[PDB]
């Protein structure tokens, strides 16, 4: 199936607690592999999925290197923003960043991204073409300059089709036992009543690998899409994630509801009842 | 932009008393980055605490997973407690082993 | 393998 390398970048400034702190964090797919944070004892980048032993000492100082180089740079983005934005020097900023590539199941890219933001809205953003940018606002339209004048999305195509594609590549096959795994879900359902002669049926599902699942109630055959609790997709600590959906139901009509769950580790999808 | 944070507890497993497992507190949802996570085992905190899975949404806001290892007691009780600026008092969350 | 920024 599709596969990609995800970077999360965040830079926020603590005026008066000193310098702002900067962190990336590195994901295969849903899992995270390296990490580096400037509030650590030492800042070096770090692996967070032991697959990642197999890179020799040259990746690590490597990476590092060029963390410590984005957080040189992103201290300095977060003072030109305040001339760009025309604000205080005493209040607390952040800018986040996505980056990253796809392939197929072949290996071939399917698409590239890169996405910045400033105090939670959108900034600057490559385009699919991976050609031209598009920005937010008027602050962004500056960078968008610069960036076209210096050639950026050029570089940076290079990039999302050369080295974060073999890269991608070079992950998935160290950690094939981990990365193209595929754990399959333990479901169950527990009852709680309410007031007014109802109850809650929730569908719990634990222990799944990829994140991707859908769980539904059915009555009569029809989902009950609609008329339904649910909680977002979540990592459960060791590398799998979990998920819950629940209904509430007349008392003593439990039976005609039926919990569904989808998931590529179950041949047949999953049918249960309280 | 400022959006306060969805806490929610949870066990690795169903929990059987006796039996190891993992105990998380997943903060979502969030704006500023600027949150304190503290896990607390019978009202006292927890050290041996760890933080991963930080990533953003659509919306740009916060995703972080604070997690330990813990074996459930019949008489011990863990929360999670959340301090973030768009929150006046912090707020505790409670694991509930019956949901 | 992360990118190597451009500044704003």
């Amino acid at each position: 199936g599709p596969h990609s390398l995800r970077y999360f970048v965040t830079a926020v400034s603590r005026p008066g607690l000193g310098e702002p702190r900067y962190m990336e964090v590195g994901y295969v797919d849903d899992t995270e592999f390296v990490r580096f944070d400037s509030d650590a004892e030492n800042p070096r980048y770090e692996p967070r999925a032991r697959w990642m032993e197999q890179e020799g000492p040259e990746y690590w100082e490597r990476e590092t290197q060029k963390a410590k180089g984005n957080e040189q740079s992103f201290r300095v983005d977060l003072r030109t923003l305040l001339g760009y934005y025309n604000q205080s020097k005493g209040g607390s900023h952040t800018i986040q960043v996505i980056s990253g590539c796809e392939v197929g199941s072949d290996g071939r890219l399917l698409r590239g991204y890169q996405q910045y933001a400033y105090d939670g809205c959108d900034y600057i953003a490559l385009n699919e073409d991976l050609k031209t940018w598009t920005a937010a606002d008027m602050a962004a339209l500056i960078t968008k300059h610069k960036w076209e004048q210096a050639g950026e999305a050029e570089r940076l195509r290079a990039y999302l089709e050369g080295t974060c594609v073999e890269w991608l590549r070079r992950y998935l096959k160290n950690g094939n036992a981990t990365l193209l795994r595929t754990d399959s879900p333990k479901a169950h359902v527990t009852h709680h009543s309410r007031p007014e002669d109802k109850v809650t049926l929730r569908c719990w599902a634990l222990g799944f690998y990829p994140a991707d699942i859908t769980l539904t109630w059915q009555l009569n055959g029809e989902e009950l899409i609609q008329d339904m609790e649910l909680v977002e997709t979540r990592p459960a600590g060791d590398g799998t994630f979990q998920k819950w959906a629940s209904v509430v139901v007349p008392l003593g009509k439990e039976q005609y509801y039926t919990c569904h769950v989808y998931h590529q580790g179950l041949p047949e999808p999953l049918t249960l009842r309280w | 932009i400022q959006k306060t944070p969805q806490i929610q507890v949870y066990s690795r497993h169903p929990p059987e008393n006796g039996k190891p497992n993992i105990l998380n507190c997943y903060v979502t949802q969030f704006h500023p980055p600027h949150i304190e996570i503290q896990m607390l085992k019978n009202g006292k905190k927890i050290p041996k605490v760890e933080m991963s899975d930080m990533s953003f949404s659509k919306d740009w806001s916060f995703y972080i997973l604070a997690h330990t290892e813990f074996t459930p007691t019949e008489t011990d009780t863990y929360a999670c407690r959340v301090k973030h600026d768009s929150m006046a008092e912090p707020k505790t969350v409670y694991w509930d082993r019956d949901m | 393998r992360g990118y190597v920024y451009q500044g704003l």
